This record gives structure tokens, C-alpha cells and sequence, in this order.
């Protein structure tokens, strides 16, 4: 019922499209794809993925400006400047901004100009923009918002179970460190970058880089403003990452009580978002996981009764996409104009 | 004695500067770099390198555009358009074009227009106007007045040529194919993303990636006699540096044995190619060739003749260091043959 | 449609401009000339020519740097160093390098650095980097993206090649020698004076002057099959323009007769070479070929086979006009094969 446009057919662009194809009766409907790459490029990479593996569906290069997916046809355009994209001409109701450049009022806006109605930024918003984390405050949304960000891959993980903690033990303060797979942003070989760390090898190092997810939590959980903050470590893995939260709560608590709380929420309210896992697994064992966050129960540990540490896995690509879709899935509902 | 500029401060360019520093007493003298990132981004990466390791020497940031390697200053500018470069102002004699963009006559020449005397491309020329040299093979063929734009060939071609010569020049190469298990490179995607070559667009780090390569044909450019007889592909494998070539040319001569083919190398190795070729009999692996000054190293124990006529060789070469070292020899030449 | 510059306003360059003017509707458009002499010296010589005769059209001096041929302006600059040229400013698409100095890659390319898109040398290239074309023979071999610097060969080579082809391509050329009684040229001394070639240093006007010429070898550059089979000298004789070639190649084929050899030309003349080759049966003399649009004309009555295998031909070609006319065809090509 809701016409969608994917701008920035990159990792989240494709991880999304596919995430979508798997949903049943989706209020969303992709019709146009805009990426610096030609129809060839869009086809190939939607079909052959080095992380999600070959796509189970018939994907051919139907057209000079389109591609086919199980028959459903989609147009592929390519303008490095949004304003030009025929969003208005095609009656684009929603745009999934996954390019990594248009993250600000000014930028994301060029989509509105092109005739688009709304712009969902597949990343944290820069400046004054509505940030929502499905499961943490999607009710805050209102069809009034023309530009929203679905936060970061990290925040979307850390948030859900932080809510659970604070909302039960009261987070006083706490740091966190996310051992994260690398991303398109890193340099494959020591090359220039504005982050001399991210500028390094990427596949040969543990690259400490900074993350906003720290303060971004507060963005969606107003209560924790200035109580959280952490860094991140980019390790040699193409996907799936883990967060190492460490909060100090008021209400003295113990190991299994914490985990318990998590499960409870994971079975009720956060069912579909959060989840626990006792089976001692590892990174790779968490590919294609529809949930945003997954607690590694056996790792959770408490100190002096009030210092809680929680490890949590999450597929920074898929799981996020599934959220992106779930958000857009929402915009389609509670949509009046 | 001769002022040198380095256009493109990445791997090969930085590998250059390093090569040059710790040297006998090169007539060369790097006085300027063109890294689109400032003294910061250009310094840091010269000091800390993931593949060569922390550079051994005081590298400080003087001025806002003038770092220094042990006191010796190096002015650093930045601009994508060579035309705006101060080559003339500074009086640049040689320019090491290591960007992989300016590889045609019109392009690389933009440096001359800026005020450069001579230009060396650290890659194969796209023109036909430009001479391709390969120290050890046909370096003599270079003499002042003869073209002010030369190409030090390819990393692969500069590893092949040398021992390809000794093969034909002392056994006669009928013709043959070749492959090269090559360490991934900057032109590859880190993760599956758009790229003009749907092979290079795949995670450089998690795939064996087949990609065309002229390095084979170009051998001729230095060894005419072979023109249109060699050829092959290349395979990118998750290894940041150091690669190997797999040459399979069925010889013309008799039907010699294995270990004698070797001896030819061994002979031509400590002789005319002392510094270029070499043969390592001890069974090692890629990582053992990091920082190898030899343009090519044959794995003795790997060589093997099949049907008397078909010979098969395998050579080891550090694509970053090795090439860069030759590029300093080829720039070392220019200066030794200068008025 | 396409903006053209002319670097070097002498004989060939001026012969160019003239050729171009009175033309169908060339896509070319001369907008600037580089004659180290100003509008005066550049105008006068375009209007009054001792070998072509007063130019038929209103040529006036507008501005202090902008004469006009029938209203159409032509900006004129002057500087020995192409680098200082306003090629970019004006947006020059093609440059007719007719000075005889910039004939190597580095040189002729200086025009690209100034802002030129493509450069055509009106002479043989000294490099090896540059393609040599000869309309009528291998012009197809030229396509955009393929080198931005080409050479329209030599006046002699552009007269030979054409009919040399028809010879081999329909009779098989074993190999042969050749001579060329050539009208003296600017590179010769007027009176016995210092000159790097003690032959050219002799009174161009009062001596038959023997001087080497590659024009013979260079035939190969366009006709590979002959590579290293032709060759010859040249003789300068007191005649300001229009020359003749004396080819003597003993054929491979049977032992055909005279008048049939001719017929081949005659055939290939009104056929594939309609505009390049031609055969004149009427006994004339040099002066009758002034302003001849044909790159080569064979003197029917002069051809003669000797021992069945040895064929001898004589061709007529206006070295100034003819060549210049091809140079406008070769520049006409560039434009017809442009994005
Ligand atoms: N993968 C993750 O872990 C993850 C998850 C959450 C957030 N993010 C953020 O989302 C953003 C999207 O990046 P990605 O993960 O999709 O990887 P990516 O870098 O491959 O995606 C960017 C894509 O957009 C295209 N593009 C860039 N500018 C464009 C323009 N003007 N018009 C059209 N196409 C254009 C690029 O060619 C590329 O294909 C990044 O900033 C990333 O940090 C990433
Ligand atoms: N070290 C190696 O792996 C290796 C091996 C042999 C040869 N080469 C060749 O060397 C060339 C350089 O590539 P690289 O591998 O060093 O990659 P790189 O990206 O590390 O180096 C490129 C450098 O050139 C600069 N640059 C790019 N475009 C520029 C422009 N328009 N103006 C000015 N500077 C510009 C970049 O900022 C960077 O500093 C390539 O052609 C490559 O094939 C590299
Ligand atoms: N018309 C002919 O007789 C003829 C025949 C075929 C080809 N060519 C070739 O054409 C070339 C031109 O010589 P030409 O015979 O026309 O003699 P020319 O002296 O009449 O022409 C040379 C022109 O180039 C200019 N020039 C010289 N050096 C220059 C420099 N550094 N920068 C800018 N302009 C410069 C001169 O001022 C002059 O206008 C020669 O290589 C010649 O072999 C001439």
C-alpha cells in the first residue's frame, strides 16, 4: 500500500530489500532503486552476496533502467544528487536513505524536494531529527515526522536490553565497549581517512574507533542522558558484532536474576526484538538473526551486588535491516496523508 | 644531487620513500609529497604501517606543511590537479607518479606542464607513447633525451620478466600460460560493493578472486621476442602482501631436467641478475618474503619439467616493497644518466 | 563543430589553413594560430604565397591579435613554449603541430598539458609511443580513446604507402629500393652555411643534394607486412615544390607486364583509393601537379617491369598541398570519430 524508494543500494540497502522479500503481506513496496551503480551492479550484488550468500530468488537484469526479482519489476536510476531523482514523478511515499552521506536536515531533505514524502535514514540522525529504535520508543512516532533515523546498528542492540535493566534495577551510570565487525567505512589497506584509526588495515587490526550509540541510547531512553558512554573495537570479521555493557544499578542484584528479567521481557514485550541464548556459541552462529539483540546468558556476571556486565550479540547488517523494515513497516501503518 | 617529488602517498609511494631513506646514498632527494591529507595524514602513515611496521626514525611535523625524517625536511602539498603543482617553483627533477590515475601520455605529462623535468609512472602506461622498463632486463635501453615519461611496468611483470628472460635466453621459450596467486590490493572492495569489475567488487578478504591481468602480455614490452606468446589470469587471495607466479611455458630446447633449469637461474642469479633474481632452496611461505629486495625469487623445490618440453616455475615477490625498490633503482638510473 | 588550433604557421601549417578554408564543410574550425610574428607577419604570408599564389579572399587584420578570413575571426598568439598557450582557455580540441620540433611524446604532449584535447603531428614521430596513420591505407586503425597524439607520417611516406600497398596487396612485394627526386625544403641552407648535415648545408637552389630519409622504412609503420623490406635515399633538386618517387621492388608474383601493373592502380584508383591514388597517362612535368589533391599520382608511361620479377614505378606528389590535404582529412577523421 506504501510506495518505497531505496537510495543507497549498499550493504543496508540490499540487506533491507532482501529482508523485505521475506516478509509476508508487507505494507511496503519497493519500486525504485538509486545507487551510483548500473543495472548490472544492482542485479549481481543483490543475487550474489558474500555474507548472506546467494539470494534464493530469480534475479535478472530486466530493462536498461530496471531489474526483476521473481517478476516484481524495479527501476534503477543513478544521480549523485538526490534533488534530481524522480521521487515526485513516481509518487515516492518513503525513501530509505542508506548512503551514509545524507544524514542531516539539509541532505536528507533533497529527497523531499525530489518529490518524496518521507525519508527514513538508515543511520543515526545528525542534528535535530526524530530517532526511534523499534522496541524502545516506536510509539513516539507520528505521521507528522518527515525525517526519522532508525539509529545505529549498535544502539539498536544496546537499547532494548538497557531499557530492561534501568526499567528494573535503575541504571546509575555505566560504560560499554562494542567489539564490532568491520564495515565499508574502513580502509582495506593503510590509506587516508579522517579517522587515522579507521584509516588502518581493518583486516589486520583491532581498530579502536568511537561510537555514538553511547549517547544515542539517551536519544531514545531520555532517562539515561549522560549516564552511558563507550568506545568500539573493529575486529577482522565481516559481520555480526558483540556489545559489552557495564552498568551500576541501584537495586542490589545477582547473576541469574538479571538474565531472568531479560528472558521475561524477551518472551513478552520485546518478543521478536530481544532474546537470550544459553547454548555457548560464537559470532558466525548469529548470522541472519531477525532479532535486534541476543543476550549470551552464560556470560552475564555481577560484582559487589550492583555492577552488572552483559554481553550481547547482534547482526549489524541483517538484524538492523529487519529493524529498518519494521520501522518502515510502521510508517505504512499509522499513515494518514 | 637531484630533486624528487612523489605524487601519491599511498603504499607504493610510501613504500618508495621508505626504500629511498635507508639507502647507500641515492642521487635522489625527495623534497615534496602530494598526499591529499596534509602533514598529519601523510606523517602518521609514514611512521606507522600495518605491513612494514613502525618506521625506524624521528618523523616530526614542522610547519603546517613540512614534516621531517631525521631533520631532513619534506614539503608537502595537496591537489588532485597536477597543473596546480609547484613543480617548477620547487624545481622538481623527477616525479614518481604513484596514483594509478595518470598513466597515459596526456595525463602523466601534466606534471611536465607544471614544471617537472622527468616523470616515472609506478604502473603500466595506458598509452603506447611511453617506454616500459624493467631493471635487470632492458634498463640500458633508457638514455636521457629519450622520452621524459617512463613506466616501471607492473609488480607482476617486474617479477616475471627477469626470470622469463633467463628462460628464453638460455632454453628458448616456445610459448606458455601463467597464473599469479596475488595478495589483495587497494583497488578491491573491502566488502561486497559497487565496482566496475564484479570480481574486485567482492570482499577482498574472504574470496579467491579471479581478475584479468595484462602483466603477462606486457612482458613483451621489455622482451620483444616473446610478443604475443605469454598470457594468463590472476587470483586474489586473503593475504595483504607478497605474491607468487605460476609460469607454465613448454620450452623449445631439448627436454632438460628440473634441477638444471634451476641452475640457469642460480647462475644468472649470482651473475647478471645479482640483485634482481635469486633462488631459495629452503621451503618457506609467503610471509618469509616480506621486505625482499629481489624482484623475483624462485622456489627451487617447486620447479618441475613435465614432458621434456613443458617447464613449470614458481616465483616469490613482495609486490609492495620489491617493486618500490626497483622504482628507486629506475629513478636511480635516470640520475646516473643525467647531464 | 570542433575547435582547431594550428601551432606553426609555415608552409605546411599555412597550406593547412588554406586547404581547410575552401572545403565542403569540415567539422574542423581553426580559431587560433601560433605564428611567432604577430598578425602582420601571419596575415601577409597567408594572403601572398610564392608557391600557391595570392589567397582568394578578404583577409583583414582585426584587433592587434585577431585577423579574419572573410569575416570569420582567428585569434593569433605567439610563444615558443606550448605550456604558455591558451589551449584550455580557448578550449582547443585539435592541435596541428606543424613546427617539426615537437615530434616526440613528451614534446607534442606539452599541448595537452596546456589544455588541448588531441594533437596531430604534421611529420614522423621521434618516439615509438605514437601512432602513424596514412589516409587511404590504415586510417580505420584510428579510434577515439586510442592515443591522443598521432602522426600523419611523411610527405614522401604518404605518397609511397598508398601505391606501395596496391603493389604488395595485389602482386606481393618481395622487397626493393627507392629514390625520391625531392623539391628542396626549409630545412636546407639558402647558401652554403653551417648545418648539422653537410649536404643540407649546401645551396638548396644550386645542387642535387643527397640526404637520408626514413620515409622508406616508415612505410612499415602503416604496412607491417613490409617491415624492413623497403629503403632508400632522397635527392634535393632546385624545384620549390612537387616531387617524384622512384620505387624499384622486384615482385613476388609471376612476372606480369608493364601496363597491367598500371591497371591495378587504375583499378584501385577509381575504387578504394578514389581521392588518394590516381594515374595520369598524359606526359606532363612537375609543375603540372601543383595543387594536386591526390596523395600520389603514377606516371603511366614511366612504369616498366624489367626481368619479370623487377617492377619500377614513378609517382607524382605535391609535398606541400597534398600532404596538407591529407592532414585535413586525418583531422577530419578525428572529428567524425568523436563522442
Ligand atoms: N552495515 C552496518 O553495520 C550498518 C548498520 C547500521 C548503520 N549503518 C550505516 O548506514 C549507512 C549505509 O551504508 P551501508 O551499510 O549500506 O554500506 P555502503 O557504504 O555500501 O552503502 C552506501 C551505498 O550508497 C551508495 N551511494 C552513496 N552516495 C550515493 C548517492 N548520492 N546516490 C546514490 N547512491 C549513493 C554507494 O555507492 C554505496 O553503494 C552507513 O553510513 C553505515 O555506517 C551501517
Ligand atoms: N604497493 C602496491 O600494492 C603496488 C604494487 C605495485 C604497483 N602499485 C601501483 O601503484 C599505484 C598506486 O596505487 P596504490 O596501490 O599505492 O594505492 P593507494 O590508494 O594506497 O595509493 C594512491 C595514492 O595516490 C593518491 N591519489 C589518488 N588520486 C590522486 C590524484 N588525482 N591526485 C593526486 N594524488 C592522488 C591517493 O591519495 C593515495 O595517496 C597503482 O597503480 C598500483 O597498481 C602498487
Ligand atoms: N610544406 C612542406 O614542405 C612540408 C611537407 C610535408 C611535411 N612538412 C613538415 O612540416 C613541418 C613544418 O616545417 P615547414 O616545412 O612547414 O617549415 P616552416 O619553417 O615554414 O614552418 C615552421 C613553422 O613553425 C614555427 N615554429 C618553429 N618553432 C616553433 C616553436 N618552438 N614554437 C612555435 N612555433 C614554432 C615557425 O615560426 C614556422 O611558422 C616539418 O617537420 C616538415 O617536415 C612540410
Amino acid at each position: 500500500k506504501l510506495k518505497v524508494a531505496i537510495n543507497g543500494f549498499g550493504r543496508i540497502g540490499r540487506n533491507f530489500l532482501r529482508c523485505w522479500h521475506g516478509r509476508k503481506d508487507s505494507p511496503l513496496d519497493v519500486v525504485v532503486i538509486n545507487d551510483t551503480g548500473g543495472v548490472k551492479q544492482a542485479s549481481h550484488l543483490l543475487k550474489y552476496d558474500s555474507i548472506l550468500g546467494t539470494f534464493d530468488a530469480d534475479v535478472k537484469t530486466a530493462g536498461d533502467s530496471a531489474i526483476s526479482v521473481d517478476g516484481k519489476v524495479i527501476k534503477v536510476v543513478s544521480d549523485r544528487n538526490p534533488v534530481n531523482l524522480p521521487w515526485g514523478d513516481m509518487g515516492i511515499d518513503l525513501v530509505i536513505e542508506g548512503t551514509g552521506v545524507f544524514v542531516d536536515r539539509d541532505g536528507a531533505g533533497k529527497h523531499l524536494q525530489a518529490g518524496a514524502k518521507k525519508v527514513l535514514i538508515t543511520a543515526p540522525g545528525k542534528g535535530d531529527i526524530p530517532t526511534y529504535v523499534v522496541g524502545v520508543n516506536e510509539e513516539g512516532y507520528t505521521h507528522a515526522d518527515t525525517i526519522i533515523s532508525n539509529a545505529s546498528c549498535t544502539t539498536n542492540c544496546l537499547a532494548p536490553f538497557v531499557k530492561v535493566l534501568d526499567q528494573k534495577f535503575g541504571i546509575i551510570k555505566g560504560t560499554m565497549t562494542t567489539t564490532h565487525s568491520y564495515t565499508g567505512d574502513q580502509r582495506l589497506l593503510d590509506a587516508s581517512h579522517r579517522d587515522l584509526r579507521r584509516a588502518r588495515a581493518a583486516c589486520l587490526n583491532i581498530v579502536p574507533t568511537s561510537t555514538g550509540a553511547a549517547k544515542a541510547v539517551a536519544l531514545v531512553l531520555p532517562n539515561l542522558k549522560g549516564k552511558l558512554n563507550g568506545i568500539a573495537l573493529r575486529v577482522p570479521t565481516p559481520n555480526v558484532s558483540v556489545v559489552d555493557l557495564v552498568v551500576q544499578v541501584s537495586k542490589k542484584t545477582f547473576a541469574e536474576e538479571v538474565n531472568a528479567a531479560f528472558r521475561e521481557s524477551a518472551d513478552n514485550e520485546l518478543k521478536g526484538i530481544l532474546s537470550v541464548c544459553d547454548e555457548p556459541l560464537v559470532s558466525i552462529d548469529f548470522r541472519c538473526t531477525d532479532v535486534s539483540s541476543t543476550i549470551d546468558s552464560s556470560l552475564t556476571m555481577v560484582m559487589g551486588d550492583d555492577m552488572v556486565k552483559v554481553i550481547a550479540w547482534y547482526d549489524n547488517e541483517w538484524g538492523y535491516s529487519q529493524r529498518v523494515v519494521d520501522l518502515a513497516d510502521i510508517v505504512a501503518n499509522k499513515w494518514q496523508a | 644531487k637531484l630533486k624528487v617529488a612523489i605524487n601519491g602517498f599511498g603504499r607504493i609511494g610510501r613504500n618508495f620513500l621508505r626504500c629511498w631513506h635507508g639507502r647507500k646514498d641515492s642521487p635522489l632527494d625527495v623534497v615534496v609529497v602530494n598526499d591529499s591529507g596534509g602533514v598529519k595524514s601523510a606523517t602518521h602513515l609514514l611512521k606507522y604501517d600495518s605491513i612494514l611496521g613502525t618506521f625506524k626514525a624521528d618523523v616530526k611535523i614542522i610547519d603546517n606543511e613540512t614534516f621531517s625524517i631525521d631533520g631532513k625536511p619534506i614539503k608537502v602539498v595537496s591537489n588532485r590537479d597536477p597543473l596546480k603543482l609547484p613543480w617548477a617553483e620547487l624545481g622538481i627533477d623527477i616525479v614518481i607518479e604513484g596514483t594509478g590515475v595518470f598513466v597515459d601520455g596526456p595525463g602523466a605529462g601534466k606534471h611536465i606542464q607544471a614544471g617537472a623535468k622527468k616523470v616515472i609512472i609506478t604502473a603500466p602506461a595506458k598509452g603506447s607513447d611511453i617506454p616500459t622498463y624493467v631493471v635487470g632486463v632492458n634498463e640500458k635501453d633508457y638514455g636521457h633525451d629519450v622520452a621524459n615519461i617512463i613506466s616501471n611496468a607492473s609488480c607482476t611483470t617486474n617479477c616475471l620478466a627477469p626470470f622469463v628472460k633467463v628462460l628464453d635466453e638460455e632454453l628458448g621459450i616456445v610459448k606458455g600460460t601463467m597464473t599469479t596467486t596475488h595478495s589483495y590490493t587497494g583497488d578491491q572492495r573491502l566488502l561486497d560493493a559497487s565496482h566496475r569489475d564484479l570480481r574486485r567488487a567482492r570482499a577482498a578478504a574472504l574470496n579467491i578472486v579471479p581478475t584479468s591481468t595484462g602483466a603477462a602480455k606486457a612482458v613483451s614490452l621489455v622482451l620483444p621476442q616473446l610478443k604475443g606468446k605469454l598470457n594468463g589470469i590472476a587470483l586474489r587471495v586473503p593475504t595483504p602482501n607478497v605474491s607468487v607466479v605460476d609460469l607454465v611455458v613448454n620450452i623449445e630446447k631439448v627436454g632438460v631436467t628440473a634441477e638444471d633449469v634451476n641452475n640457469a637461474f642460480r647462475k644468472a642469479a649470482a651473475g647478471p641478475l645479482k640483485g634482481v633474481l635469486d633462488v631459495c632452496d629452503i621451503p618457506l611461505v609467503s610471509v618469509d618474503f616480506r621486505c625482499s629486495d629481489f624482484s623475483s625469487t624462485i622456489d627451487s623445490s617447486l620447479t618441475m619439467v613435465m614432458g621434456g618440453d613443458m617447464v613449470k616455475v614458481v616465483a616469490w615477490y613482495d609486490n609492495e616493497w620489491g617493486y618500490s625498490q626497483r622504482v628507486v633503482d629506475l629513478a636511480d638510473l635516470v640520475a646516473n644518466k643525467w647531464p
